[PDB]
């Protein structure tokens, strides 16, 4: 057994938390930060949700990060809790997340409408005056 | 419990002391939020995943949603605060006070 | 007492359809002219602040004011009376069904009965 | 407080999404399925207080079912006995356990 | 936790002067280490040497009024022969106001202390004794 | 009528994007009411079995359910496979 | 800002509390309280300037670290029962991750630092909604729960509350200040009652929140923020200051005004439970609050202190904008008493 | 496995390079002798982060489209694109898109 | 708590079917047709018993009818079948698309020799009657019994008596 990948996904999670926990050179910190962000999404793609996985690497890393480094740059044990049978025809990480347009309607209008008050909420903070 | 559920909140654990401890540059306090923010969603996917609670995959993505919005509102307030001192100290928020 | 659980309640209902077995509140209950004391009393106080002739300044006002609060009195009063009904009968079924809990007390009278007496000197 | 406009007017907002066993898409069943229907019938209609007494058989196998604390316990022990042993050296696995068996499809 | 609660409440009262002692001052040292522990959070007074002989004396001067308190308390009880005596809490009480007030070293906050620290302990035997509930349970 | 034509001449030119592009979103958003094959759309989705269709236990008044596949009986597939 | 726009944010944060309330999901509900935070800074942001965005990024911060620390106890809660109805907690950790989170929303000592400090930089009007409005989802999702909440960790909090209100309301001279400790110490108080009876606590909300309204109404309504700056008030409309007078004594627990009401009937319910220490202790506290609000009603209408010249020309102008509901607030805060049995309407 | 060992291999051999590149001029000796902080930077910034939420939010689409309610998920697709557009027509209004 | 029973493994002896899955997918279709209720019989078991060890019989059956069905596919259309499962064995999706015309041949000679109709799009997907003797399950779930609900007393609501009763308020 692979000396417990997720356990050492972990211990490798937790080292990068104390790392940029710290909060030295706050692009440092940033940096171990991506590194733990890597890191856990290592672990939920080890674990078979692929697509949130991908989720946390494409949003996560590659904008809200980026903007963190932005902004920052402007200024100065395992293996036994999983299943038995198998899925079918389909994955079933994917059939609950898109039922998010046919069953979730709610969900959808909450977070639409929470959006659009962000752009406001943004616009009238940096207005300035 | 295994130890990855242990491991995960030991992480969230150590990134609230992290956030809590204040040494300065406000942006760190920022990225110790976003720390314990990706740790909930680590969380929450394992055990959502590992339970096969299928409807409950929506839960991730939208908590993702909410919170990185939450960063980049928390983001604009750092920028008014230098644009008024000309650095980010968390020292120079003491006009107010008890 | 924590009714909020209660079976069978309706969610949003100010008044549920069993609270018209109850008498309503009379239109001079003290009660409710004492709301209408206080529709008076805020009619005053409006005239006081705007700097107006504090007796007189509007009559259409004070009559607003007063049949407001008369009405939202009444209201409340029926609403009252009903949870209180509630209870009582909820206190009333609870001690008839666990006769076990609530024995009768041997009656017993002041001739048989040794209280201490202690004098006072 | 909890102002039920739900049950009022009958809109099913966030209800579905509260349980495991609640019209899953394309019918795929939750790890406790059964469990969970098992407690969710038991403390129905029964108040928070006599479902904490009552069902609490229900729930202790619900809880078990989703953390298999228990399962893990037993795993653990057995494997450190077989450890021993096989240390002694009075054990010897199958051939099963070595790989060496007969699949079978 | 409520370990040392638990350890202070087993003794009996009359017997056991040593354990008695030890279990206040183990009380005592934690409640100093708690007030230091904030004291620092609150007001870094200039550096780590001054920090810690802070939260020191601090400490020391906390454990020293739990185990006056307690071995005056408990030899009171034994030598009077009368236990369950809120007299002997009082006395107790105005012992650890009195060694505060010479660790202060003014008269005025050793006496005060004295009166509001046996009084204090006067009440808490009463309501050992009549089972006096400070942290109600919701019973109706 | 005249001055809407005249201002949509006039978007037409000097900002032909936003033009394209709110005609295309308006299409867009009204266009399927009104298309006859949207309900085509919605059976060919539940025509696909994506679980195994659990047989019922006959109890002698099920004249509705068919006892083979090859049963007339049951729903069909012809009008998909005219498509 | 564009009116329209702070009327859109308004109703925002009126239907985040409300999502709040009316939800039986802990994700929907921390939707809810998400949306409450982000559509709530701008308006402390109203009137820009340094203090201001100082209070907002503060409140910000505690706000965002309670509910990341709401959405660890819903997580853990979960985890230990597969359930997402706000319901019986069925864990003791998240069930005091979430009493320190809603203490923290709240401002429940000793997480109580922020509030005083973000009252004093933000206007009036921003204080005002702050105060009352917001208290709404915390304590409906407080209440939700009451039967899972521990009650010595419940009770020790809002004794704490209660002993830092009074203690911090006697220093402050600053008016914003002194509503920030007020509002602390009746959190305080309506807090501890809610092991016991969660209607004396909508109860001690209702009241609280007519109260502080009249009384941020009334300082709108003359403009002061300091306490000179309300001495000098009684020159031009004494009425204000009479009023005002009145509102502070019923604030102060003093019957048979409104403000004895909630004090007194929590009293009751905590000796229902035989709990005869806490209540007594907390109405030896609460006299700290009358003693500073006394002294307020001495500066501001019981004495008259000195005037200036220019304050002629203020004589011979009226306040052109009038707050309706204003009477109805004192009213309601001053001489409700002796309907006080309607309080079985469940409010 | 096999893109662990893919990534593994890829790193090594970029690492490898840049090693060997910085290093082989290096046996060989030789001589060897602020305020500004733009807003617009900061607004696009932040608008890229929202447009990128919206759209993880629009991700799950190819999934979506069965269903078999394809009215209710018309609805909810064109309702987020609707107020994508809507957010992008009001930062466009109020001078939010200006350098 | 109890001792879990397990059947022997005497109990799961059985003749495997020794061919791979495009074999299996090749007859797929004409397995379905003709095999039908044996399967059907199993799965309806399986479905309401919710217990692997109370279809061991049924399990035997469908397995001894699929041998029954592959050795007459054997005996009568061997080599069309042959490099029908050939073909769809070389593609790694394993496309019926690819060799439309394998599958023409197999099933004409299917056809010829034992009579046999390839099923038609929309037919093994439906849903069917079982006619079995197995009595129905009474209690699949094992459950308990449910506890006793609230006595939820009824009658005729009346005016509290003597009103509120709260402290000196005599309404
Ligand atoms: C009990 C309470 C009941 C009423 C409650 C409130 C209602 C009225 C208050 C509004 C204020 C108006 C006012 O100021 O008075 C001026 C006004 C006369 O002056 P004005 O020329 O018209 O206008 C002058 C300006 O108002 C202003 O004049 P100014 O500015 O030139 O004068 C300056 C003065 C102006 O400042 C004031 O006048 C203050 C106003 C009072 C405060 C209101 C508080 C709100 C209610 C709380 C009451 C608490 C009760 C609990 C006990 C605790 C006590 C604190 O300010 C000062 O003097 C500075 C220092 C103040 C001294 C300390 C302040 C203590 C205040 C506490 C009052 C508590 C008792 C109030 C009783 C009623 C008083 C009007 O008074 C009235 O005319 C109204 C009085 C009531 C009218 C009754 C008429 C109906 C009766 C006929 C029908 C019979 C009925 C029965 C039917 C059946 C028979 C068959
Ligand atoms: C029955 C159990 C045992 C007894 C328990 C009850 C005893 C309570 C002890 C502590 C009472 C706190 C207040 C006392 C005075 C204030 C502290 C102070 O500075 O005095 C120094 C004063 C010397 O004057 P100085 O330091 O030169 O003057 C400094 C400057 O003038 C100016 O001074 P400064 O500016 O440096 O002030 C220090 C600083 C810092 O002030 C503080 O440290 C505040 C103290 C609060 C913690 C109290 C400890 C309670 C522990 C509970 C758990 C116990 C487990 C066992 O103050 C501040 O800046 C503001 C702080 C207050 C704002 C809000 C903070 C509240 C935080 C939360 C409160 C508690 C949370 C508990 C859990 C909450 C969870 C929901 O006298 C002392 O040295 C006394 C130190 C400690 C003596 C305690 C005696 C223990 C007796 C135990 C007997 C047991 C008998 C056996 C069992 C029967
Ligand atoms: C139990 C429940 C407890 C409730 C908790 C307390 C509620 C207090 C929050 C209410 C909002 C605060 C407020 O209006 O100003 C404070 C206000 C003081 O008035 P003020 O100082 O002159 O207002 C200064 C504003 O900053 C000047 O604002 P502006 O210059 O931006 O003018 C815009 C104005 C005018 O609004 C418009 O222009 C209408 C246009 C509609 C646009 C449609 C867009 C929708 C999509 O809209 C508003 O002021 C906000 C109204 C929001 C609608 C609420 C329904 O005091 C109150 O409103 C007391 C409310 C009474 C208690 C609540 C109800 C009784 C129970
Ligand atoms: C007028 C036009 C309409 C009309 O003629 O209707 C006739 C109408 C006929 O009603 P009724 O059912 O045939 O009479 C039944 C018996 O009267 C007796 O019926 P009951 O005993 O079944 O109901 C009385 C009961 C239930 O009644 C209530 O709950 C209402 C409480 C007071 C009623 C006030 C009514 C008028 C207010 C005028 C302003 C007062 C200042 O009150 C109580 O339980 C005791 C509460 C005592 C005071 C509350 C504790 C607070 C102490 C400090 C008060 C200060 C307030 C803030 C300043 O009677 C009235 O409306 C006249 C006033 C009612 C007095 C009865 C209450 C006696 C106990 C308190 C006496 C306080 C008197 C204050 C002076 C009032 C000057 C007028
Ligand atoms: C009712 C009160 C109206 C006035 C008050 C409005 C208060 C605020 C507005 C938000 C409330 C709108 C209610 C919508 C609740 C969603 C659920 C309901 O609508 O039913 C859905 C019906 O869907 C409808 O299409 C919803 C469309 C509504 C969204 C379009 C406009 C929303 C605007 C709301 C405000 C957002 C910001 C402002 C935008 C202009 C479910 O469809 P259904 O197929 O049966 O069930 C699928 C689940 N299955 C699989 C188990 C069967
Ligand atoms: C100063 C005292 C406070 C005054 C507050 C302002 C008064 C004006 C408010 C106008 C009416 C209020 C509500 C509007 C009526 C329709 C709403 C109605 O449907 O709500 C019902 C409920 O009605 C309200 O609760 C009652 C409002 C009455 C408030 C007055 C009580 C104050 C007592 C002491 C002061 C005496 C009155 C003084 C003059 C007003 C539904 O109850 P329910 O959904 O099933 O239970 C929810 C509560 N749970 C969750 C805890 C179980
Ligand atoms: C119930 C708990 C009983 C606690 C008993 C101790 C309280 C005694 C207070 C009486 C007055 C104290 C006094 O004499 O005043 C002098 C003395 C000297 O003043 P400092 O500036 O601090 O100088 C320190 C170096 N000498 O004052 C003090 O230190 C005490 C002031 C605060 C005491 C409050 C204690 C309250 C404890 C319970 C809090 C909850
Ligand atoms: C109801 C459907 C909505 C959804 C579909 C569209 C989704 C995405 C498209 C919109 C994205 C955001 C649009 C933001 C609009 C901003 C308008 C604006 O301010 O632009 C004006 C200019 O724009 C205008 O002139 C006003 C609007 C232009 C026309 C709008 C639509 C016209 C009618 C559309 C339908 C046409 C009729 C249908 C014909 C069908 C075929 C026969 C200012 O010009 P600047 O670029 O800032 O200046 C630079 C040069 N110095």
């Amino acid at each position: 057994m692979t000396m417990y990948i997720a356990f050492i996904l972990s211990t490798i999670f937790v080292i990068g938390f104390v790392g940029f926990s710290s909060k030295p050179s706050p692009i440092y910190g940033g940096l171990g930060l991506i590194v733990s962000g890597g890191v856990g999404c290592g672990i939920v793609l080890n674990f078979g949700g692929s697509f949130l996985g991908l989720m946390v690497f494409l949003i996560y890393l590659g904008g809200m990060l980026v903007v963190f480094g932005y902004t920052t740059a402007m200024a100065t044990g395992d293996w036994v809790i999983y299943d038995t049978g198998d899925s079918g025809f389909f994955s079933e990480e994917a059939m609950g997340i898109a039922a998010l347009y046919s069953y979730g309607t709610w969900l959808v209008i909450v977070t639409g409408w929470s959006l659009l008050i962000g752009v406001v909420v943004i616009m009238e903070i940096t207005r300035g005056n | 419990m295994p130890l990855v559920y242990m491991n995960i909140i030991m992480a969230f654990a150590i990134a609230l002391a992290g956030l809590l401890m204040y040494r300065s540059h406000l942006m760190s306090s920022l990225l110790c939020l976003e720390g314990m923010m990706l740790s909930l969603f680590i969380m929450s996917t394992l055990i959502i995943l590992n339970t096969h609670f299928t409807l409950a995959n929506m839960m991730p993505i939208i908590l993702l949603v909410f919170a990185a919005c939450e960063a980049a509102l928390g983001l604009s307030l750092l920028v008014m605060v230098s644009n008024t001192y000309g650095t980010d100290y968390v020292q120079n928020l003491n006009l107010l006070q008890c | 007492t924590m009714m909020s659980g209660r079976p069978g309640r309706v969610p949003l209902q100010f008044l549920p359809n069993e609270a018209r077995s109850l008498p309503p509140p009379k239109l001079t209950d003290p009660r409710l002219v004492y709301m209408g004391f206080l529709g008076y009393c805020s009619g005053l106080i409006d005239n006081a602040i705007r700097r107006r002739p504090v007796v007189s300044a509007g009559l259409h006002r004070q009559l607003l004011y007063v049949t407001s609060f008369v009405f939202f009195g009444y209201y409340l009063l029926k609403r009252q009376d009903y949870m209180y009904a509630l209870r009582d009968h909820d206190m009333f079924a609870y001690v008839k069904s666990h006769p076990e809990d609530f024995p009768e007390k041997d009656k017993k009278t002041y001739g048989e009965i040794l209280e201490e007496f202690h004098p006072v000197r | 407080p909890f102002f039920d406009v739900q049950k009022r007017l009958g809109l099913d907002l966030d209800r579905w999404m509260t349980i495991q066993s609640a019209e899953q898409p394309h019918k795929i069943p939750g790890r406790c399925h059964a469990f969970e229907k098992e407690w969710i019938e038991c403390a129905h209609g029964i108040g928070g207080i006599r479902a904490e007494k009552e069902c609490k058989i229900e729930f202790d196998d619900f809880v078990e079912c989703l953390l298999r604390q228990k399962t893990m316990k037993r795993l653990s022990a057995i494997k450190r006995q077989r450890d021993k042993l096989i240390k002694e050296g009075k054990y010897t696995p199958p051939p099963h356990h070595l790989g060496k068996e007969d699949p079978r499809p | 936790a409520k370990t040392l609660l638990h350890k202070y409440s087993d003794i009996p009262e009359g017997t056991e002067c040593h354990r008695k002692a030890y279990a206040s001052t183990s009380i005592g040292g934690a409640t100093g280490l708690i007030v230091s522990a904030y004291s620092i959070a609150l007001k870094p007074p200039a550096s780590f040497l001054e920090g810690v002989a802070r939260t020191g004396r601090y400490t020391f001067t906390s454990a020293a009024i739990g185990a006056i308190f307690g071995l005056t308390s408990c030899i009171s009880a034994q030598v009077r022969e009368k236990p369950d005596d809120p007299l002997n809490y009082f006395i107790g009480g105005c012992a650890g106001g009195l060694t505060l007030g010479a660790r202060t070293r003014s008269y005025g906050i050793g006496a005060a202390a004295c009166a509001y620290m046996g009084l204090t302990a006067a009440l808490v035997k009463m309501g050992q004794l009549e089972g006096w509930q400070v942290f109600a349970e919701p019973k109706v | 009528a005249g001055r809407i034509a005249s201002f949509l001449k006039n978007a037409w030119a000097k900002e032909p994007v936003l033009v394209a592009s709110f005609a295309i979103g308006g299409l867009a958003i009204i266009l399927p009411s009104l298309s006859p094959y949207t309900n085509y759309a919605i059976r060919i989705n539940r025509a696909t079995p994506y679980n195994y269709p659990v047989p019922l236990r006959d109890d002698g008044n099920m004249p509705d359910v068919p006892s083979h596949p090859q049963d007339p009986q049951g729903p069909s597939l012809e009008w998909l496979k005219n498509l | 800002m564009n009116p329209i726009i702070y009327t859109t944010l308004i109703m925002t944060v009126m239907s985040g509390t409300m999502l709040v309330m009316i939800s039986s999901h802990w994700l929907l509900i921390w939707i809810g309280f998400e949306m409450n935070l982000l559509a709530m800074i701008p308006v402390l942001m109203k009137n820009f300037n340094p203090r201001a965005t100082e209070a907002a990024t503060k409140y910000f911060l505690t706000q965002a670290t309670a509910s990341m620390m709401l959405m660890m106890a819903i997580i853990i809660n979960l985890l230990y029962s597969g359930q997402w109805t706000i319901t019986k907690m069925f864990n003791p950790v998240a069930m005091t991750m979430m009493t320190m989170a809603l203490a923290m929303k709240l401002g429940l000592s000793p997480f109580h630092f922020w509030v005083p400090e973000v009252t004093q930089g933000i206007s009036l009007q921003a204080g005002l909604l702050l105060l009352t409005w917001q208290k709404l989802a915390p304590l409906s999702v407080l209440c939700q729960i009451s039967q899972s909440i521990n009650p010595n960790l419940m009770l020790t909090m809002a004794m704490l509350s209660i002993l830092i209100g009074g203690w911090g309301g006697l220093n402050q001279t600053q008016l914003r200040k002194i509503m920030a400790y007020s509002s602390i110490a009746h959190m305080g108080w309506m807090t501890a009652v809610l092991p016991y009876n969660t209607t004396m606590t909508i109860l001690n909300l209702l009241i609280y929140i007519t109260m502080t309204l009249a009384m941020f109404m009334l300082l709108i309504h003359s403009s002061a923020t300091t306490t000179l700056s309300l001495s000098h008030t009684w020159n031009k409309m004494p009425v204000i200051t009479s009023l005002m007078m009145v509102t502070l004594l019923s604030m102060g627990g003093l019957p048979p005004l409104s403000g004895f009401m909630p004090k007194w009937m929590i009293i009751q319910e905590m000796t229902k439970n035989e709990s005869i220490i806490m209540p007594t202790l907390m109405a030896m506290t609460a006299l700290l609050n009358l003693y500073f609000y006394m002294r307020l009603a001495y500066s501001s209408s019981l004495t008259m202190f000195p005037s200036t010249n220019n304050m002629k020309m203020k004589w011979q102008f009226e306040h052109t904008k009038q707050m309706k509901l204003l009477p109805t607030m004192i009213v309601l805060s001053t001489l409700v008493l002796p309907m006080t049995p309607a309080l079985s309407s469940l409010n | 496995m096999n893109i662990m060992l893919t990534l593994l291999t890829n790193v090594t051999l970029a690492s490898l390079l840049v090693l060997i590149a910085f290093w082989l001029p290096q046996l060989n000796a030789y001589s060897e002798k602020r305020l500004p902080f733009s807003m617009k930077f900061f607004l696009v910034a932040i608008t890229f982060l929202l447009f990128d939420l919206e759209i993880a939010l629009l991700l799950p689409l190819p999934w979506a489209s069965q269903t078999n309610n394809l009215k209710t998920m018309l609805t909810m697709a064109l309702f987020l694109l609707i107020l994508l557009a809507a957010s992008l027509a009001y930062e466009w209004t109020q001078k939010g898109l200006e350098w | 708590p109890g001792i879990v029973e397990l059947p022997t493994l005497e109990d799961l002896k059985v003749q495997e079917v020794k061919v791979s899955s495009s074999v299996l997918k090749a007859a797929a279709h004409h397995y379905g047709a003709q095999c039908d209720k044996p399967n059907k019989e199993f799965m309806l078991c399986r479905w309401e018993e919710k217990d692997p060890r109370r279809c061991l019989e049924e399990g035997k059956l469908v397995n001894q009818c699929a041998l029954d069905f592959f050795r007459q596919i054997k005996r009568h259309c061997a080599e069309p079948f042959t490099e029908y499962w050939t073909c769809i064995d070389y593609s790694g999706l394993q496309l019926f698309r690819h060799c439309r015309k394998q599958q023409a041949k197999f099933d004409e000679c299917v056809l010829d020799k034992l009579g046999w109709v390839r099923p038609d799009l929309g037919e093994l997907s439906k849903v069917t009657k079982v006619k079995t003797d197995r009595p129905l399950p009474e209690n699949p779930y094992h459950s308990r019994a449910r506890p006793e609900p609230n006595p939820e007393a009824e009658g005729d609501l009346k005016p509290a008596k003597h009103g509120s009763r709260l402290f000196f308020w005599t309404m």
